[PDB]
C-alpha cells in the first residue's frame, strides 16, 4: 500500500515538474517569437 | 477447480489499509511536531 502510493506520488511530481519546466522553455525561449 | 476457500485472511487487506492510512497520519504528525521543533 504505501509503496505504492509513494510511487504514484513520485510520479506525479515527476510528470508536474517535467511539464512545467518544458513549458517554461518552451515560453520563453521564444518570447520575442 | 473450484472451492478454494479453507480459511479467512481477511486481515492482510485491511492490515494493509489501515497502515496506509496511519503510517500518512503518523508521517504527516511528524513532519508537523519537526518543523514546531525546528
Amino acid at each position: 500500500g504505501p509503496a505504492s502510493f509513494l510511487v504514484s506520488l513520485a510520479s506525479c511530481l515527476a510528470l508536474g515538474s517535467g511539464l512545467t519546466a518544458c513549458r517554461a522553455r518552451r515560453r520563453r525561449l521564444r518570447t520575442a517569437a | 477447480p473450484c472451492d478454494s476457500r479453507g480459511q479467512r485472511m481477511w486481515w492482510a487487506f485491511l492490515a494493509s489499509s489501515m497502515v496506509t492510512f496511519f503510517g500518512g497520519l503518523f508521517i504527516i504528525l511528524l513532519w508537523r511536531t519537526l518543523k514546531y521543533l525546528w
